[PDB]
RNA sequence: UACCUGGUUGAUCCUGCCAGUAGCAUAUGCUUGUCUCAAAGAUUAAGCCAUGCAUGUCUAAGUACGCACGGCCGGUACAGUGAAACUGCGAAUGGCUCAUUAAAUCAGUUAUGGUUCCUUUGGUCGCUCGACUUGGAUAACUGUGGUAAUUCU
RNA sequence: UGGUGACUCUAGAUAACCUCGGGCCGAUCGCACGCGGCGGCGACGACCCAUUCGAACGUCUGCCCUAUCAACUUUCGAUGGUAGUCGCCGUGCCUACCAUGGUGACCACGGGUGACGGGGAAUCAGGGUUCGAUUCCGGAGAGGGAGCCUGAGAAACGGCUACCACAUCCAAGGAAGGCAGCAGGCGCGCAAAUU
RNA sequence: CUUUAAAUCCUUUAACGAGGAUCCAUUGGAGGGCAAGUCUGGUGCCAGCAGCCGCGGUAAUUCCAGCUCCAAUAGCGUAUAU
RNA sequence: GGGCGUGUGGCGUAGUCGGUAGCGCGCUCCCUGGGAGAGGUCUCCGGUUCGAUUCCGGACUCGUCCACCA
């Protein structure tokens, strides 16, 4: 089977460095290929970066040693075929970790074991907690915790136990179980418990986690990958990018949320508004007959320029409806102000990323216990719970939580932050 | 190298002088009292007799007597007897020169329903082919351009399966019945 | 109420079989399917439906005649010998193959490339 | 062309084969043989076309290896072969036996030759060879090379060869009074007797031939095939008998079957 | 259907061109109900090419020790299919394009007594004055290898 | 002996020759098999003679514009005589030796061609004018020219060997390429389809 | 059902299927050449039209609009070739 | 999509120690000239701040260029 697995966590927490390296040890990466990113990555200075130049391919990352668009790789586990997507540990680059952790099935978050780094990841300012957040927000139930850099550490237990200790009541806060959840200490750099059990760690005797089948145990991060598709909801494959190449045509580029997507298969591109043909759907170079979700494929369509469709929207079956307004529950994190109707930031719902105007603030509720405080409210600051109507700027599409949950959830970002998360109720369709 | 006809003829001639008023109203005086439905069949007629005229008067250039004048000349004249034009009492190659237009214009099926008397109209006769409702030696003709020859002359009816013939009857009258008995209960 | 008559009847003692062209009188209704052709064309010659193989047929204008063509054997065994393989399964009694005709040269000219017996190793 | 040709298209085979030019691009290319690509006829023509026994080109593929076909003595299993003048097609499962003369036209004539005549074949001679030890030989129309002659038989001779043997019964002299079979060119399918040799020094000689109605005519004598001696031929002849009558009277002829049977 | 019309002048007869008029293609514009047919990267670039594909082939009857199947009647060679490989034959046809070329190509006409010619067909092939069948390579295959890499070995 | 319009044709006789990179004269195969030994259907294999398939060269006649192209060809073959070589053959095809011819006012030679020739297409009373890259025949060529192998047949290109242009992968040592084939892509464009 | 290698379309058969049969035919012109308003308002040698001749300088039969009308009719105009 | 800018009245444009919202054409009115007058979502909100077009953040809008050969 396929599933996908996005990288988050703090800045230079090592995300890039781990998955560069995985992808490695997993045979997706030749050695020689390796060796040139390590003489180039040497050329700039940057030497301790040879494995995350596999994943950083934009002249801005490489310059400046962080990811800022997301990075598509692939390599094969013993049970599923699984795509990795790196996403950005920065701040300003949130938006590009949201569309990205949309996606994924699973998410492996890179925690720095090092004295310093772990507590200022998981800070009120670090990303650790945001990005947590975010994924189980987006629809990603299943986390692992891959605690990063435990040479620096040497290796040290009751530094790990603290990690986990900690790591636990703050996904628990979240609304993970920290049963669900295995903690794996790895050295991205040195390739420590990746896919072999390390030596430097005598007294790991492995991870433990509660699956519906029972209790599953491991103690190498690809065993834990192991042991992690909506193919029967409508086609949602929203784009990253678009290619015109030479004799094939247009080719856009994407991710399969949910539903399944053929050769043949009428779509339709939103917000663009333009059905055409799929000629053929590829993925890494290969052609397949058909892409479940997971697959990160290009797909050839016909008669149609890489000018009317882009980056942002959703392509799907033309035979199996577009948002006017909607009404969705928000919760109100981190805005340093206060949000009144007018308000038009940008939403997140699965790939798409539109701006969307609060519209009418309708009820004020309790974060805890969800119980109508205000009706109307002429403002909503941090740490409020809401009921607001919303209307996208341009034609977007989602769907009511309860029915289709990937396209239900959504995320809200300004002033430096992910201000509010969400959960749509009803839409009301065009 | 693929099989296939690539032979095209124009059956018609467009005149040299389009905008005159004395042809403008001879080709008037045929649509209206022929039921025709443009100018070009005029001369898609007019062109067929200009091809029969001129077979004709080539064969007057070649002296009597010649076998080729004797074959293509009554070659010429069997068919023309065979479809209604020309009379037997009038069996001579001289006579194909005074053969006008509006005399392929009665052989034209179209104008034997308003001949035979079962169509209210010459307008109305077109649609009795255009609906399938006639019928030729139990054919149906679906096109009023079919060259009926003499001899099928007293075979032109109405079709078998027509409801103002021996068939069964149309939309109108199974709408106007099932109102007819559900409103009535 | 479908009448059947024949038409250029000459029998194939170099073929094994006997031709006839077929001539179909269906007044009122459709052109009817080969299948019923078979047994109304084996009771006209007291002999075996199974044998009948009717095809080719051309409805004229209007309806009422429908012309077509077929082919009654002397037996089975040379109905299976001399006939186009695709008449076969237009009873659906025989299978052909169910392999793509660029399946077929894709992996044909890539045993070109290999020589040995890991000709028939490369496919699959 | 870097070499022979192995193909014949549908629209530049000859016309005397009668193809329809719908139904395929390309003709039945005749394989090399006894009789030149003009004037022979392959055996796919001969089944398909002109008998109906096969619909396709495969459907006589079945049938020429069913080894039922016997050109002239022989039994062939390709159906591109040039079949000539006067190959005698003999089919065993319906004991029918075939030959080809021409029409009054151009085409090969459809004749049913009975058994008894169905044995033996008239055959104009090419050339007198003298082989290597004093030894006479002959090379027929259809590429017979036959060894010690009668000595009389000269350069335009017509010789009766036993196909069960390919041995001479009786000959043929090319003298004033014979029959005559014009075969080639504009009087191809003609069938009169002799009435005047025209000799030409250099050029090709010319023999005038008055059909048995008395439409004389001329032709060159490449064309010209002696079968028989006085007004008595030494075959069967199909109806018409080769008189060439004019258009006028084929239309005449055509209407009076069709008023006499209604 | 062997057909003209307007424009020099104050007006006239003329020379006389210009412009209309009817075709036939090529593009292009507006519009577009049915159906049968059917041209389609020639003009500029005989300019440049990704991928894929267009030349292979076995009959009772050239060479079968791949169990790769498979029969048992088995020890008198092989049931028989049979991949591979060897041999034989084709790959000189077909398709595409029109650059060159102005008695050259080509067309009609003939000449080859100035020439060769696979196959087919038909003749030959005990005509010569000395084996109941001779020799040794080699592919497939077994087995060890190289080079980043080839329809390399 | 026999033929042609005319042979140095064919056959015959003779006197010899039999090319070591050699002219043939079964050192094959299968199904039925019946009478020590004799057979049947064929398959295949060849040398030679015809046959067909062609090609190769010749004969005669036929081409578009141009004189601001009137003289050209020629010992670097131009037209011939003689004798060879080479070639499958005739012949300045080439080599030798002699002769001085060969073409042109009937338009040669030279240039142009937005020129593949022809059947043919469009237009027309009659006469013509224009078109014909385009399915039929034939020619010519597969980036540009040159050279060859093999084979009956190629100066072959979905066969090789060079130079020239363009162009692919590399580990930098090398290797490989020819859509004016079916599609398709860019470019060129006023202009032309589905990998 | 037929068609065909398998189809598609054509033809055949049942069901529905138009009253302004709104299931709505355009393209060019309306001074002459050349079939077709001395219609109406705006425009005022301006914008523009027209192949040609020619029209526009405030009551435009030639511009722009609407109404009407004319030719051809699923075609027609324009460019360029002949 | 990565980096840089541009956005303030009908037009295009100023400007702003953070405090008054402009000029020019335009439309209005007055005697091509001059005067007065109408005319603003300072892209947007949120804060910072005694007071925001400015100060911050955010994306946005357009223009710019580097990337982008399933």
């Amino acid at each position: 089977s396929h599933i996908n697995v996005v990288v988050i966590g703090h800045v230079d927490s090592g995300k890039s460095t781990t998955t560069g390296h995985l992808i490695y040890k997993c045979g997706g990466i030749d050695k020689r290929t390796i060796e040139k990113f390590e003489k180039e990555a040497a050329e700039l200075g940057k030497g301790s970066f040879k494995y995350a130049w596999v994943l950083d391919k934009l002249k801005a990352e490489r310059e400046r040693g962080i990811t800022i668009d997301i990075a598509l790789w692939k390599f094969e586990t013993p049970k599923y075929q699984v795509t990795v997507i790196d996403a950005p540990g920065h701040r300003d680059f949130i938006k590009n970790m949201i569309t990205g952790t949309s996606q994924a099935d699973c998410a492996i978050l890179i925690i720095a074991g090092g004295v310093g780094e772990f507590e200022a990841g998981i800070s009120k300012d670090g990303q650790t907690r945001e990005h947590a957040l975010l994924a189980f927000t987006l629809g990603v139930r299943q986390l692992i915790v891959a605690v990063n850099k435990m040479d620096s550490v040497k290796w040290d237990e009751s530094r790990f136990q603290e990690i986990v200790k900690e790591t636990s009541n703050f996904i628990k806060k979240v609304g993970y179980n920290p049963k669900t959840v295995p903690f794996v200490p790895i050295s991205g750099w040195n390739g420590d418990n990746m896919i072999e059990a390390t030596t430097n760690a005598p007294w790991y005797k492995g991870w433990e986690k509660e699956t519906k089948a029972g209790v599953v145990k491991g103690k190498t991060l690809l065993e834990a990958i192991d042991a992690i598709r909506p193919t029967d909801k409508p086609l949602r494959l929203p784009l990253q990018d678009v290619y015109k190449i030479g004799g094939i045509g247009t080719v856009p580029v994407g991710r399969v949320e949910t539903g399944v997507i053929k050769p043949g298969m009428v779509v339709t591109f939103a917000p663009a508004g333009v059905t055409t043909e799929v000629k053929s759907v590829e993925m890494h170079h290969e052609q397949l007959e058909q892409g479940v979700p997971g697959d990160n494929v290009g797909f050839n369509v016909k008669n149609v320029s890489v000018k009317e469709i882009r980056r942002g929207n959703v392509c799907g079956d033309a035979k199996n409806k577009g948002c006017a307004s909607f009404n969705a529950t928000v919760i109100v994190l981190n805005h340093p102000g206060q949000i009144s109707a007018g308000y038009s930031p940008v939403l997140d719902c699965h790939t798409a990323h539109i701006a969307c105007r609060f519209d009418e603030l309708l009820e004020k509720n309790d974060r805890r216990s969800g119980k109508k405080l205000e009706d109307h409210p002429k403002f909503l600051k941090s740490g409020d719970a809401a009921l607001v109507k919303f209307v996208p700027s341009k034609p977007m599409c989602v769907e009511a939580f309860s029915e289709y949950p990937p396209l239900g959830r959504f995320a809200v970002r300004d002033m430096r932050q992910t201000v509010a998360v969400g959960v749509i109720k009803s839409v009301d369709k065009t | 190298p693929v099989a296939r006809s690539w032979v095209c003829r124009k059956t018609y001639v467009t005149p040299r002088r389009p905008f005159e008023k004395s042809r403008l109203d001879q080709e008037l005086k045929l649509i209206g009292e022929y039921g025709l439905r443009n100018k070009r069949e005029v001369w898609r007629v007019k062109f067929t007799l200009a091809k029969i005229r001129k077979a004709a008067r080539e064969l007057l250039t070649l002296d009597e007597k010649d076998p080729r004048r004797l074959f293509e000349g009554n070659a010429l004249l069997r068919r023309l007897v065979r479809i209604g034009v020309l009379d037997e009492g009038k069996m001579k190659l001289d006579y194909i020169l005074g053969l006008k237009i509006e005399d392929f214009l009665e052989r034209r099926l179209q104008t034997q329903v308003f001949k035979l008397g079962l169509a209210k109209s010459i307008h109305h006769a077109r649609v009795l082919i255009r609906q399938r409702h006639i019928r030729v030696r139990k054919q149906v003709v679906n096109i009023p351009s079919f060259i009926v020859r003499l001899d099928s002359q007293k075979h032109i009816d109405f079709s078998l399966r027509s409801p103002y013939g021996g068939g069964r009857p149309g939309r109108v009258k199974r709408k106007n019945a099932k109102k007819g008995q559900g409103g009535a209960g | 109420t479908v009448t059947i008559r024949t038409r250029k009847f000459m029998t194939n003692r170099l073929l094994q079989r006997k031709q006839m062209v077929i001539d179909v009188l269906h007044p009122g209704k459709a052109t009817v399917p080969k299948t019923e052709i078979r047994e109304k064309l084996a009771k006209m010659y007291k002999t075996t439906p199974d044998v009948i193989f009717v095809f080719g047929f051309r409805t004229h204008f209007g309806g009422g005649k429908t012309t077509g063509f077929g082919m009654i054997y002397d037996s089975l065994d040379y109905a299976k010998k001399n006939e186009p393989k695709h008449r076969l399964a237009r009873h659906g009694l025989y299978e052909k193959k169910k392999t793509s005709r660029k399946q077929r040269k894709e992996r044909k000219n890539r045993m070109k490339k290999v020589r040995g017996t890991a000709k028939a190793n490369v496919g699959a | 062309a870097r070499g022979p040709k192995k193909h014949l298209k549908r629209v530049a085979a000859p016309k005397h084969w009668m193809l329809d030019k719908l139904t395929g691009v390309f003709a039945p290319r005749p394989s090399t043989g006894p009789h030149k690509l003009r004037e022979c006829l392959p055996l796919i023509i001969f089944l398909r076309n002109r008998l109906k026994y096969a619909l396709t080109g495969d459907e006589v593929k079945k049938i020429c290896m069913q080894r039922f076909i016997k050109i002239d003595g022989k039994v062939r299993t390709d159906i591109t072969y040039p079949a000539g003048f006067m190959d005698v097609i003999s089919i065993d499962k319906t004991g029918e036996n075939f030959r080809l003369i021409y029409d009054t036209k151009g085409r090969f004539a459809v004749h049913r030759i009975t058994p008894e005549e169905a044995k033996y074949k008239l055959c104009k001679v090419r050339k007198i060879f003298v082989g290597t030890k004093g030894i006479p030989h002959l090379v027929t129309h259809d590429a017979r090379t036959i060894r010690y002659p009668d000595p009389l038989i000269k350069v335009n001779d017509t010789i009766q060869i036993d196909l069960e043997t390919g041995k001479i019964t009786d000959f043929i002299k090319f003298d004033t009074g014979n029959l005559c079979m014009v075969t080639g060119g504009a009087n191809l399918g003609r069938i009169g007797v002799i009435t005047n040799r025209e000799r030409h020094p250099g050029s090709f000689d010319v023999v005038h031939v008055k059909d048995a109605n008395g439409n004389s005519f001329a032709t060159r004598l490449s064309n010209i095939f002696v079968i028989g001696k006085g007004n008595k031929p030494w075959i069967s002849l199909p109806r018409g008998k080769g008189i060439r009558l004019t258009i006028a009277e084929e239309r005449d002829k055509r209407l009076a079957a069709k008023q006499s049977s209604g």
